[PDB]
RNA sequence: CGGUGAUUGGCGCAGCCUGGUAGCGCACUUCGUUCGGGACGAAGGGGUCGGAGGUUCGAAUCCUCUAUCACCGACCA
RNA sequence: CCGCCGCCG
RNA sequence: UCCUCCUAAAGAGUAACGGAGGAGCACGAAGGUUGGCUAAUCCUGGUCGGACAUCAGGAGGUUAGUGCAAUGGCAUAAGCCAGCUUGACUGCGAGCGUGACGGCGCGAGCAGGUGCGAAAGCAGGUCAUAGUGAUCCGGUGGUUCUGAAUGGAAGGGCCAUC
RNA sequence: CGACUUACCAACCCGAUGCAAACUGCGAAUACCGGAGAAUGUUAUCACGGGAGACACACGGCGGGUGCUAACGUCCGUC
């Protein structure tokens, strides 16, 4: 049986999947220091309670729940934390 | 300092009329006098830039400021931030006093004159002429200078149309070809 | 492969030290940084060496 | 065969046939030719299919081109193994759902296009029908 | 451009550019160091050529000759700062400071001039590193000393 | 430290072997049926430097170093050394008599000449496609017979030596080239 | 079928590696030399890198797509 | 030293 | 091996010799902090001056920029400039996120010690994610921590590090 | 030094018409995480400690990559 030559190919790398995304959600009761939201850019902006990493990463800075707003006149989502 | 009182109740007056304008405030009044010198063939040495300065020190009271380059382009062999160029920009007592020196004794030194163009308006107000020599202001020695290329003047003035800032310049005399 | 390691010698008494990196084909002249010292517990300027 | 001019990226997915179609309504011309089938319509395919119909309008008037296929479909060589690689372009296809106005025309009589996308609905493998303009 | 006019607070006497290489081409010994930066180096590496370096004026990145740091420069260059030329032998000839000076401080400034020429342990030497080292007035005295202390 | 098996060093790559460090110039690839490929590697001597020929198997890498080659600028001599100059980072840098050899009479100063660059400093040093010269120890050419081609050696200031036409005779500065050494025109 | 390195003035070849410049040898044009021609001397012209698209302040160079033409050849049954 | 030949009646 | 996007089916994760690109760095300012600023490209007018130098004005709206690919992001600007500086500092660190694990990542705040700002405050690197490899062995510096009878040292240990 | 004529191609805009995994000014159904309550279920939950097996899967429904929208083909998700 014959058998063509075959070609090859460029492609074929892609990462480790960073786990990127919301950790805690609405109305989550959490601790001091957990982690909301992992993310690249600011998608979720930092509210009340809430500081920012430098990974952008949204850490809880107080014990409470985990609230969504869309505050702003850009109409940003912020997170904050209402003391509990 | 002499012509700004001179501005002050004899031009308003020719103009608050022509125009039939209800207010002191809406009549245009020149608000600065740019004076740019692009050197351009300053690729070759920085000493060419420093004489050039040096030739707005005589024409204006004040030091220029040497302009960076905004693009990089091809055509030149600029880069970015390069002093292709340096500015002055005079208002407030003595932008009165170089329009004093100018359309006196320095615009009819222009050789072979006849007249300034009247069609060097932006349709905003701002008139802006171009010099060809050093040696129609009085200032330079006439042999501290090694190169024909001189400069343009900018008179910006808070104008809104052309009629309406070509009477501004008539009573100055401006000598209107 | 370019920029090279340098070891800042704190010019107090202790034998504390701090390393880092510097190209020394751009700037070759010494660095002469003031930060913090874990012996002395001062805030000696540190000088450059090998 | 109409082919698109640097596009985005050269070979793209397969992609499923669902849905409906969008351009249900004949908007510029005086008659239109809707498809039936749900199929596809290869870059030869518009343009063998304008051929036989351009002649049978005589050749004044107007026709317009409702489709462009703007998908790239892959084909591997002959007698080559599975694997090793994507293959290589070598036509276009305009995916057309059902309920899709094909070509248009204007400047006609209606026995003149009657006997005209009857000579280009045989041209095309999908199943097409003869409509009219309505108002609004 | 500005270094021009900022390397003449460091003390330097004749700054500027090429009206200073017809000072080169006339062999004016008033000079003895050149030191540029790095724009002005079209000026010695297209003129000062032959004359420059059995001139043996210096331009370099090896030694700091050239730096873009001309305002601070001279201000300890100029004053005390003794260059190291190459012989063809094993011989490194340098200069010692006024006879009045303080002597307890030279005796350590022929000291730290070990811990210079031992900075660069050129990885490629012979058996010692330095083998005799006696420093001399100017005709008269010779005064043997050690390559150790 | 870099590595380059025989798929990878094609045109231009140096390798180091033992040394002394050569060029690949130009090379085929033959993949062949039952046994393992190899490649033609037409090398390229850099030191003495005249030709070497090997054909590389699939095994093995080779040190890739250095590589170097840029512009620079000759202006000065003494004794035995020479030395150069860069426009690019202006390093100083030495020169010696292996690394200037059939060639020291053609560069004079100021010529756009290269040199390789290889662990302290140079190897070779290629003088460049046109150097302008003068003629010093030249008789007097008289016109002759002559009936024809000929053209009369001459002595040169660098202690070469060209033919030159009849009417240069004392003084005349003249460009030649490098590859050949013969003469083409003389500069006015 | 695959893979790899080229195409640069009429022609043959550089330069690419490591980006700011397009050459060299003939051929060709004019003059001198000869009674004239060839050859030899003097002066000079000639393309802007197969095509297209990127990268970049800037691309003959660095990448990608086809077009064209050579060399490696279609292994175990 | 070098210096080739000069279309066919 | 690592990084960006899609395949990946609206948490995460998810394969193929599936579609596409990049990395094996750079920087002592391009870091920290305080103060100030807002583009791209066309249009008009204007010495040499032209499709494109600099100047003046408007439309325009972040289509610009971000040391470097790609997505996400940013006007309170992370985009740009300047003054002054080294927090690119030591010992910790409640907590969780992500991994079979080795590991990686965020970290309020405390203690000592500085920087800038009048002050509130901020700083244990750079807008973020790529710029990197475990151990063994071996080398340099420090620290009586041990040190084969004792007193030392050698060699080991700890820590900084090649 | 002045250019007029001008069956021919064509940008930015206006109006209409489509297309896209690597387009998003809009945006579900399910799934997923967190709280409360009712009923039900042999604690089905999680944390340790002993001992394994296994890491060649296959077919069909749905959502796809790839292949010729070929295969009882191949590669993933979920049942």
């Amino acid at each position: 049986a014959h058998k063509k030559g075959l070609g090859s190919t460029r492609n074929g790398r892609d990462s480790e999947a960073k786990r990127l995304g919301v950790k805690r959600f609405g109305g989550e009761s959490v601790l001091a220091g957990s982690i909301i939201v992992r993310q690249r850019g600011t998608k979720f902006h930092a509210g009340a309670n809430v500081g920012c990493g430098r990974d952008h990463t949204l850490f809880a800075k107080a014990d409470g729940k985990v609230k969504f707003e869309v505050k702003g006149p850009k109409n940003r989502k912020f997170i904050s934390i209402e003391a509990e | 300092a002499k012509l700004h009182d001179y501005y002050k109740d004899e031009v308003v007056k020719k103009l608050m009329t022509e125009f039939n304008y209800n207010s002191v405030m809406q009549v245009p009044r020149v608000e600065k006098i740019t004076l740019n010198m692009g050197v351009g063939e300053a690729i070759a040495d920085k000493k060419l830039l420093d004489n050039a300065a040096a030739d707005l020190a005589a024409i204006s009271g004040q030091k220029p400021l040497i302009t960076k380059a905004r693009k990089s382009v091809a055509g030149f062999k600029i880069r970015q931030g390069y002093p292709i160029g340096c500015k002055v920009t005079l208002r407030g007592e003595r932008m009165w006093e170089f329009f004093e020196r100018l359309i006196t004794i320095a615009v009819p030194r222009i050789r072979d004159f006849r007249g300034l163009s009247a069609k060097s308006f932006d349709g905003r107000g701002n008139y802006s002429m171009g010099v060809r020599e050093q040696i129609i202001f009085p200032e330079i020695d006439y042999d501290k200078v090694d190169r024909v290329r001189g400069l343009d003047i900018t008179i910006t003035t808070t104008a809104k149309s052309d009629e309406e800032g070509r009477a501004l310049l008539a009573a100055f005399d401006f000598p209107f070809r | 492969g370019i920029r090279e390691k340098i070891k800042l010698v704190s010019s107090a008494g202790t034998g504390h030290f701090y390393t880092t990196t510097k190209n020394k084909r751009t700037k070759p002249e010494k660095l002469e940084l003031k930060k913090f010292d874990p012996v002395v517990r001062q805030h000696v300027i540190y000088k450059e060496a090998k | 065969m109409l082919q698109p001019k640097r596009t985005k990226f050269r070979k793209m997915h397969k992609g499923r046939n669902r849905g409906l179609a969008q351009g249900t309504d004949v908007s510029f011309g005086s008659f239109g030719l809707k498809a039936v089938g749900r199929g596809r319509l290869t870059a030869r395919q518009i343009e063998a299919a304008r051929r036989a119909m351009t002649r049978a309008v005589k050749r004044q008037g107007k026709i317009w081109i409702r489709v462009f296929p703007d998908k790239p479909i892959t084909e591997k060589p002959l007698a080559v193994r599975m694997g090793k690689g994507k293959g290589n372009v070598e036509y276009w296809v305009a995916l057309i759902q059902p309920g899709k106005v094909l070509y248009e025309m204007d400047g006609v009589p209606e026995e003149l296009a009657r006997e005209a996308f009857k000579l280009a609905a045989a041209k095309l493998p999908i199943k097409t029908t003869f409509v009219t303009k309505t108002v609004m | 451009g500005a270094n021009a006019e900022a390397a003449k607070a460091a003390g330097a006497e004749l700054v500027g550019m090429e009206d200073l290489a017809d000072q080169i081409k006339k062999g004016e010994m008033n000079f003895d160091v050149v030191i540029a930066s790095p724009d002005a180096m079209r000026v010695v590496g297209q003129l000062g050529q032959v004359l420059g370096p059995r001139g043996l004026m210096p331009n370099p990145k090896v030694g700091t000759v050239t730096p873009n740091v001309a305002e601070a420069v001279k201000n300890a260059k100029a004053g005390q700062v003794r260059y190291r030329n190459d012989k063809n032998g094993i011989i490194h000839t340098t200069i010692g400071k006024v006879d009045f000076d303080a002597d307890k401080l030279k005796e350590n400034l022929e000291a730290l001039l070990v811990a210079l020429k031992k900075a660069k342990p050129t990885q490629a030497k012979g058996v010692y590193i330095k083998k005799v080292s006696i420093s001399t007035t100017m005709g008269a005295g010779v005064a043997v000393d050690q390559a150790g202390l | 430290m870099a590595t380059y098996y025989s798929n990878d060093f094609r045109a231009g790559l140096k390798i180091m072997l033992d040394g002394e460090p050569y060029a690949v110039e130009a090379s085929e690839f033959v993949k062949p049926g039952k046994g393992q490929a190899f490649a033609r590697v037409k090398l390229r001597r850099l030191l003495t430097g005249t030709r070497v020929e090997k054909t590389f198997k699939s095994t093995d890498s080779a040190e890739g170093a250095d590589v170097v080659d840029m512009n620079l600028t000759y202006l000065y001599n003494d004794g035995e050394f020479w030395h150069f100059m860069n426009n690019e980072t202006f390093e100083q840098l030495s020169a010696d008599a292996k690394a200037i050899g059939d060639n020291a009479k053609w560069l004079l100063d100021q010529a756009e000449c290269i040199v390789t660059l290889w662990n302290g400093q140079p190897i070779s040093v290629t003088p460049p496609n046109f150097v302008e010269l003068e003629i010093v120890d030249t008789d007097p050419g008289l016109k002759g017979d002559t009936a024809g081609t000929g053209g009369k050696p001459a002595t040169l200031s660098t202690g070469a030596v060209v033919k030159v036409p009849l009417f240069v005779q004392i003084g005349e500065v003249i460009k030649v080239d490098t590859r050949s050494g013969e003469y083409v025109s003389r500069v006015k």
